[PDB]
């Protein structure tokens, strides 16, 4: 599998039952979705420029 | 017991513990690469000074992070391997010298058993024990829903280190095996992807639960 | 496997619509395709890009050896088009 | 010499059904639903279950030779709900991605012209 790395570029805001997840916009670094900008939820502290290994690039997290 | 030249070891170069260098250690995970500190450092002891700053742990050497994670009791409000490990007066809590000695002996054992750099083996174990996805509850409408979420590199590294420490504690708990031997065995198993490693087993379980939730 | 027993017939539009190809349909027996209805658009039938909201229904009435010709049965306008046309005030 | 069929999607709040038929609609090619993919009733209308069922149906259609599909989304309609369930756009995206060309996309929900009386009484569901 090895997933697909993607770089975070902008942060929407906080989200969750206890507010411990963060929604961000990521750009797929490589794969079949090269250059596509999607939106995903993230658990844990995140900052601009971080890289997340998405196990898949299919379901985009909905609006806040 | 110990040789005098080892009891009075005198380093002369800036390297981890005065014995191992991180110049050849390679991290092939882009997510975890910026957060694993491998800068030239002799003594892995910063006396804290990083909890105040947000994202301050990114500038702390990985060996010191491992020492801090080892410096604990093992289990207070959760169960590891189906048991509590409440050691009150005989724990490593706030014993950095003891944690340092344990980590040094474990690194020596790892080096002797593998033939490679112990820091490289630790990096491999962290990479193979860091989960990539988790599950969490999100409240939309008037009720909650369990959905799968990604994990930040910071949390990935934290979970990997905590799982390695917990596995070492479980392996060393109430057995003839010592803490250093248990830590070395756990690190080697995690690096070799063997399912007996607690960290790798927990990573597989978490990823499977996340896949089921998504 | 019954799928290997099915042959593909070519559906033909009515003569006054140009008699052009509109699709392919699988069938085991040629009689089973003798009454099927296919929905197409005037854009595909004639080539007019503006009239993409008109839907034509063609019903097969003859099979001639992998060539099923159709007759005109009905015409309809798109539901979205009608909803756009109708408005308050 | 182009293989084009019709993909009917039945989307509701309890389940999703993806059914691929020929251009005339009288010849079934593939038919998959959420309950044949997921193991729990609550998971049947989920977009993930819809995506998996759509992927299986698209694979079967591609194996049988269909290359393009016209989408036909449908809510239960009639006296029941007239809005498609969550697993409709996800199924359409899965069909588009799995390797099937997408043609016309229309909504064919049956809209009554003041038809029959819906169930639940004059006070509706009281939960």
């Amino acid at each position: 599998d090895e997933g697909y790395p993607a770089e975070v570029i902008e942060i929407i805001g906080r989200t969750g039952t206890t507010g411990d997840v963060t929604q961000v916009k990521v750009r797929i670094l490589e794969g079949r979705d090269k250059g596509r900008v999607i939106r995903r939820n993230v658990r844990g502290p995140v900052r601009i420029g971080d890289i997340l290994i998405l196990r898949e690039t299919e379901r985009e997290a909905r609006e806040i | 017991a110990k040789p005098l030249n080892e009891r009075f070891f005198i380093p002369h170069e800036i390297k981890v513990m005065g014995r191992w260098s991180t110049e050849d250690v390679e991290v092939r995970d882009p997510s975890l690469k910026p957060y694993i500190n491998l800068e030239p450092r002799l003594l892995p002891h910063t006396h804290g000074r990083h909890a105040k700053k947000h994202f301050g742990k990114a500038n702390v050497h990985i060996v010191e992070r491992l020492i801090n994670k080892i410096m604990r009791s093992g289990g207070s409000h959760y169960k590891v391997a189906g048991h509590f490990m409440r050691r009150e007066h005989r724990s490593l809590n706030s014993k950095k010298v003891k944690a340092y000695e344990v980590v040094k002996e474990a690194f020596k054992i790892i080096e002797q058993r593998t033939g490679k750099n112990p820091i490289q083996v630790l990096v491999w174990a962290i990479e193979n024990a860091a989960p990539r996805e988790d599950t969490t509850s999100v409240m939309f409408g008037g009720i909650r829903y369990h959905v799968a979420v990604d994990i930040s590199p910071m949390r990935r590294l934290d979970v990997a280190l905590r799982n390695i420490a917990l596995g070492a504690s479980a392996k060393c708990y109430r057995n003839k095996m010592s803490f250093a031997e248990a830590l070395a065995e756990e690190i080697i198993l995690a690096a070799n992807k063997d399912p007996k490693s607690y960290a790798y087993s927990k990573k597989l379980e978490i990823e499977r639960i996340a896949e089921s939730s998504r | 496997d019954k799928w290997k027993l099915k042959q593909w017939y070519i559906i033909y539009a009515p003569d006054f619509f140009g008699g052009v190809e509109v699709g392919l349909t699988p069938a085991d027996d040629p009689e089973k395709v003798l009454n099927r209805v296919v929905e197409v658009t005037l854009k595909d039938v004639t080539g007019d890009f503006t009239k993409s909201h008109v839907k034509l229904y063609f019903q097969v009435y003859d099979v001639k050896g992998q060539n099923a010709y159709t007759k005109f049965k009905g015409m309809k306008l798109a539901r979205s088009y009608i909803r756009s046309l109708v408005r308050r005030k | 010499k182009e293989k084009w069929g019709i993909a009917h999607i039945y989307s509701s709040f309890n389940n999703t059904i993806i059914h691929i038929t020929d251009i005339t609609g009288a010849e079934t090619i593939s038919r998959w639903s959420g309950g044949m993919v997921v193991k729990a009733d609550r998971d049947e209308p989920s977009p993930y279950a819809a995506m998996l069922a759509a992927r299986r149906a698209a694979e079967e259609a591609l194996e049988k030779g269909i290359v393009g599909v016209h989408i036909r989304v449908r809510a239960p309609g009639g006296s029941k709900s007239k809005t498609p369930g969550p697993g409709a756009q996800a199924a359409i995206r899965a069909l588009a991605r799995a390797g099937l060309k997408i043609g016309r996309v229309e909504d064919v929900t049956p809209i009554p012209h003041d038809g029959t009386r819906p169930k639940g009484g004059r006070r509706g569901r009281r939960v």
